[PDB]
């Protein structure tokens, strides 16, 4: 599977140009609700691969992302029972939300915008927005880069 | 293999215009931002302009904004630099560079540089060089021959011996400005068994004046 | 504008020695969010375009020899070559890419190779037939393959030292033997040249207390 419980997961976005050391620059409130992210993800995933030529590795990799999120929803309920209660059953939701939860939130957005705009458009937005935050203020324009 | 090939460099009168081109190959050109960096005669490196992968975001320093325009054509795999209101302080070697941030992390600065195109902003008129042969005493094991290339403008000139055959013992002396014109020299050290028995010629090319001059080195007496 | 300052402007080292070159930024290039320094080092070998050596102040680029090491944080950075190779003869520049809205470069540090002292091979050349034909007369002296770069050339016309119309040009260090070469050119009119007979060029180098003398007479 793509998404993982690992601290520094091997090849998370590498195959699609970008890396986590680039997506990190974007704020946490920028990404929408997880349910809406997955609902609009599965929306394009089904109707594009069939019928092709529209077989893109973006929605193809999304199948290994949505199912791996399902592989966590089934896992979390089982962990918060089989062990103890304090810092064993209550810290299960605390592990996913929001650290592990943010990883999928940004991963979904990355692959969704890749089809909505273009892999290059996203990679360009990711580079230019990072460039915007890095710039020492005042010499930096106040108008932040947008994705449209 | 990543190749960046700049073209367009020339002698331009102050206040003039010039358009530089850079042909890129060996990478997905539309995935990378591109920049122009110039190297002045003092050997200082100066950032001129950047353009994002798509052509959406454009950046300029205070020295060039309003006079220079960076552009790209992702369909022709070309980067452009339209320079206008040219001034003498714009005289430099212009490099086309590929921005690396686009490969993955922000960690990456510009990674590949092209070979450059020299731009000369001057009112001094383009003058072709005068090539003089330097031929010699009781000849030792080796003889030193030379070529004096005098009174050309602008820089540069290329001197080749036996049209590239004689490469190993060549010395190219940097040009010096004398009375508003350049002068340079070149030397070859050949075995005494090869000269004057075999023919030694220096070929001087001044691309600015579309000049090529081949001078045969002959002995004296 | 973050100004980049490099020291020393140049330095000579012998093959196998450790080299340290310094870079100073007018303000910090450390991110504090990333906790990464936005500093790069480029190497420019003679007749070539720059090549990226180090990024994030300490990380080597793909294909960069292990001898190259970058260190420092905030405003003070260094590039270390431990140990030097003759191939490492280049100008090393530092670059800050924090801004990206105004990228800056350091002035560069010129790395030269220290070698065993070598005396010049001197050659004198009288004006060519075709040059005299045009009304000018240039006498040339080549001082080839010496070490160090410091050399003196005096021109003597019939015993008297001349100091008008002399241009000297040095070659950059040799890629093969790490030596320097220099060309001295005495420029006179055909008339000024014809008025005298003995033309001498004397070279003074660290290698000998006696000048290397080369001359010719119009006979």
């Amino acid at each position: 599977c793509l998404g993982w419980l690992w601290g520094m997961d091997i090849d998370p976005y590498k195959e699609f140009g970008a890396t986590v050391e680039l997506l990190s620059f974007l704020p946490s409130d920028f990404f929408p609700s997880v349910r809406d992210l997955l609902d609009t993800a599965a929306a394009l995933y089904r109707d594009a691969l069939e019928s092709p030529e529209h077989a893109s590795p973006h929605h193809t990799a999304l199948r290994q992302a949505i199912l791996c999120w399902g592989d966590l929803m089934t896992l979390a309920t089982w962990v918060g029972t089989n062990l103890e209660d304090p810092a064993s059953r209550d810290l299960v939701v605390s592990y996913v939300n929001t650290n592990v939860g943010l990883k999928f939130r940004q991963l979904l957005w990355f692959h969704i915008s890749a089809l909505t705009f273009g892999r290059e458009t996203v990679l360009e937005y990711l580079v230019s927005f990072a460039v915007w935050i890095r710039t020492p203020p005042a010499y930096r324009p106040p108008n932040a880069p947008i994705l449209s | 293999e990543v190749q960046l090939v700049e073209s367009g460099g020339d002698l331009v009168k102050p206040g003039g215009s010039l358009k530089l081109s850079c042909a890129a190959s060996g990478f997905t050109f539309s995935s990378y931002g591109m920049s122009w960096v110039r190297q002045t005669p003092d050997k200082r490196l100066e950032w001129v302009a950047t353009i994002s992968s798509g052509g959406n975001y454009i950046y300029y320093p205070d020295t060039v904004k309003g006079r220079f325009t960076i552009s790209r054509d992702n369909a022709k795999n070309t980067l452009y630099l339209q320079m206008s209101s040219l001034k003498s302080e714009d005289t430099a070697m212009y490099y086309c560079t590929r921005e690396g941030a686009y490969s993955g992390s922000s960690s990456y600065p510009m990674d590949y540089w092209g070979q450059g195109t020299s731009v000369t902003v001057s009112s001094a008129k383009t003058t072709p060089p005068s090539v003089y042969p330097l031929a010699p005493d009781t000849t030792g094991s080796s003889v030193t021959l030379g070529c004096l290339v005098k009174g050309y403008f602008p820089e540069s000139v290329t001197v080749t011996w036996n049209s590239g055959s004689l490469s190993s013992s060549v010395h190219t002396f940097p040009a010096l400005l004398q009375s508003g014109l350049y002068t340079m020299s070149s030397s070859v050290t050949v075995p005494s068994s090869t000269w004057p028995s075999q023919t030694v010629t220096c070929s001087v090319a001044h691309p600015a004046s579309s000049t090529t001059v081949d001078k045969k080195l002959e002995p004296s007496g | 504008n973050i100004m980049m300052t490099q020291s020393p402007s140049s330095l000579a080292v012998s093959a196998g020695e450790k080299v340290t070159m310094n870079c100073k930024s007018s303000q910090s290039v450390l991110y504090s969010s990333n906790q990464k320094n936005y500093l790069a080092w480029y190497q420019q070998k003679p007749g070539q375009s720059p090549k990226l050596l180090i990024y994030w102040a300490s990380t080597r680029e793909s294909g960069v020899p292990d001898r190259f090491t970058g260190s420092g944080s905030g405003t003070d950075f260094t590039l270390t070559i431990s140990s030097v190779q003759t191939e490492d003869l280049a100008v090393y520049y530092c670059h800050q890419y924090l801004s990206s809205y105004m990228y800056t470069f350091g002035g560069g540090t010129k790395l030269e190779i220290k070698r065993a002292d070598a005396a010049p091979t001197v050659s004198i050349f009288p004006p060519s037939s075709e040059q005299l034909t045009s009304g000018g007369a240039s006498v040339v002296c080549f001082l080839n393959n010496f070490y160090p770069k410091d050399i003196n050339v005096k021109w003597k016309i019939d015993g008297s030292e001349r100091q008008n119309g002399v241009l000297n040009s040095w070659t950059d260090q040799d890629s093969k033997d790490s030596t320097y070469s220099m060309s001295s050119t005495l420029t006179l009119t055909k008339d000024e040249y014809e008025r005298h007979n003995s033309y001498t060029c004397e070279a003074t180098h660290k290698t000998s207390t006696s000048p290397i003398v080369k001359s010719f007479n119009r006979n």
